[PDB]
């Protein structure tokens, strides 16, 4: 199934 | 530029630096030499940066595993303890700081992780990892949890990964074979799968770090943590009724913590090398010196025989050494930096779903091996490694280059390799060289494909397939358009990792809908990307990395 949770690291300032 | 006539000392922020400063005050009283103790962030990475230019501290403290790398880089002074001094410390502590037959640092204390449990919440600790889920279900009904520990540093997960067969390097007949690595094997996968299952089942949270786990344990919110002797001081302050005990078994086998020897090296560039020797031999590595440090933050089982005998009856130290006996002494070889970065990446990516356990450990071993053998030294050589690996997978399947079922895993692995090494060399992903490599595969491998969209005649998982499909569409069309697509000064088209952005006019806050990649993304919410007045994409001020704003997607 689709991943439950977006990775927080990738939303934060060192992410995408 | 290190100052003559004083000592600057670096030690990690979890250690007894106030106690070490007291030793420094006694030194100053006898010699007139001022001792400054500092605890910079990331000191194990900062030391090689600054010492490489003849700068940094006179003395560096860290576990022994980092010291071979420092020695190989020429950053350490030779240490010259005479035989009478060596006799005062345990032989096995000297062994931990012996690299290529030479003593490269002074050993201070033996550290191993233990299970720490709240005896009021949990009268008997669990013997097994397998029983922790059931225990968490009981505690959740009372507003508590079973277990919290640092999931950001692989040191804390290694005991479970090693239990069923994970290892770093084969050590036999006194030598390490760095071509025989135990990160990608059935035992490592079993352990990391158990950890990822604890997270998916909401027994643990992928974002938990050292400070979150310590606070939860010390406030009585969680029944158990995993930590070393240094942590006992703050638990004592908290007044939690705690036990320090053997780590739980996994598949009936002991947890195998990587055993550290806290060690002190002298900076090759120090003009204070004799002062440093005097401070370490005649002030720190005495009963009085180790007592001052230990009273601040417990050291564990100290390297000095006389003081180790004095503390030996502490049951917390007994449990430490029981866990140490079941684990392995860390190698001190130069390959340990690349080893830890790779396992850090595997644990973080698997815990957060960015890779499966099998992808995470397979990529960690492949990418670490690229550093272990000296091929990869910088991002330019990393990118050539990633490209060569990819070409080796693509060359045999040329007839199927337009088949997503055949090229999607190689294409995904190329992106993971470029991202692994970008973070390794403190670059953002995406970055100009990575964009150029992905553009090249669209020119060489996919140029004859009739569609922008992937077509098809263990596939990627649902989320990764959506992300890579979107990436492929971006590079098939927007990235390859031969001419500028926004008039005047503009921010250049880019794939940001999740979404495709066209050329955008200077001075625009570009907007798209949130992608459907994650169950916690609202597909009606907005993503923003700011193009500044100079045609440069916004960089987040905390990182200075080019940054798309996904923050509204999961509010
Ligand atoms: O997480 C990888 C990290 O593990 C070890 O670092 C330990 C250190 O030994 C302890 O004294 C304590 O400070 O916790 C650290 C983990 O955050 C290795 O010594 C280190 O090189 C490695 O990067
Ligand atoms: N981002």
């Amino acid at each position: 199934d689709k991943d439950n949770v977006a990775p927080r690291r990738l939303i934060g300032p060192w992410g995408y | 530029k290190i100052e003559e006539g004083k000592l600057v000392i670096w030690i990690n922020g979890d250690k007894g630096y106030n106690g070490l400063a007291e030793v420094g005050k006694k030194f100053e009283k006898d010699t007139g030499i001022k001792v400054t103790v500092e605890h910079p962030d990331k000191l194990e990475e900062k030391f090689p940066q600054v010492a490489a230019t003849g700068d940094g501290p006179d003395i560096i403290f860290w576990a022994h595993d980092r010291f071979g790398g420092y020695a190989q880089s020429g950053l350490l002074a030779e240490i010259t303890p005479d035989k009478a001094f060596q006799d005062k410390l345990y032989p096995f502590t000297w062994d931990a700081v012996r690299y290529n037959g030479k003593l490269i640092a002074y050993p201070i204390a033996v550290e191993a992780l233990s299970l720490i449990y709240n005896k009021d919440l949990l009268p008997n600790p669990p013997k097994t990892w397998e029983e922790i889920p059931a225990l968490d279900k009981e505690l959740k009904a009372k507003g508590k949890s079973a277990l919290m520990f640092n999931l950001q540093e692989p040191y804390f997960t290694w005991p479970l990964i090693a239990a069923d067969g994970g290892y770093a390097f084969k050590y036999e007949n006194g030598k390490y074979d760095i071509k025989d690595v135990g990160v990608d094997n059935a035992g490592a996968k079993a352990g990391l799968t158990f950890l990822v299952d604890l997270i998916k089942n909401k027994h643990m949270n992928a974002d938990t770090d050292y400070s979150i786990a310590e606070a939860a344990f010390n406030k009585g919110e969680t029944a158990m943590t995993i930590n070393g002797p240094w942590a006992w001081s703050n638990i004592d302050t908290s007044k939690v009724n705690y036990g320090v005990t053997v780590l739980p078994t996994f598949k009936g086998q002991p947890s195998k913590p990587f055993v550290g020897v806290l060690s002190a090296g002298i900076n090759a560039a120090s003009p204070n090398k004799e002062l440093a020797k005097e401070f370490l031999e005649n002030y720190l590595l005495t009963d009085e010196g180790l007592e001052a440090v230990n009273k601040d933050k417990p050291l564990g089982a100290v390297a000095l025989k006389s003081y180790e005998e004095e503390l030996a009856k502490d049951p917390r130290i007994a449990a430490t050494m029981e866990n140490a006996q079941k684990g392995e002494i860390m190698p001190n070889i130069p390959q340990m930096s690349a080893f830890w970065y790779a396992v850090r990446t595997a644990v973080i990516n698997a815990a957060s779903g960015r890779q499966t356990v099998d992808e995470a450990l397979k990529d960690a071993q492949t990418n670490a091996a690229a550093e272990f053998g000296g091929t990869v030294k910088n991002y330019e050589t990393a990118v050539q490694f990633c490209w060569n690996h990819y070409k080796d997978q693509m060359d045999p399947i040329e007839k199927d280059w337009c088949d997503w079922a055949m090229i999607s895993r190689p294409y995904s692995t190329l992106r993971d390799c470029l991202e692994h090494f970008a973070e390794r060399f403190d670059l953002g992903f995406p970055n100009p060289l990575a964009e150029r490599i992905i553009f090249e595969t669209h020119q060489i491998h996919f140029a004859n494909c009739s569609l922008v969209q992937p077509t098809f005649s263990i596939q990627l998982g649902v989320t990764r397939n959506k992300i890579m499909t979107a990436q492929y569409e971006c590079y098939q069309k927007i990235m390859q358009d031969p001419i500028q697509q926004a008039e005047g000064v503009y921010c250049n088209r880019t794939w940001d990792g999740w979404l495709c952005w066209n050329d955008v006019a200077a001075g625009t806050e570009s907007m798209q809908l949130c992608p459907d990649y994650f169950q916690d993304f609202d597909p009606s919410e907005k993503v923003t990307k700011i193009c500044d007045q100079d045609g440069n994409w916004f960089r987040h001020p905390a990182s200075n990395r080019t940054w798309t704003n996904y923050t509204q997607c999961n509010v």
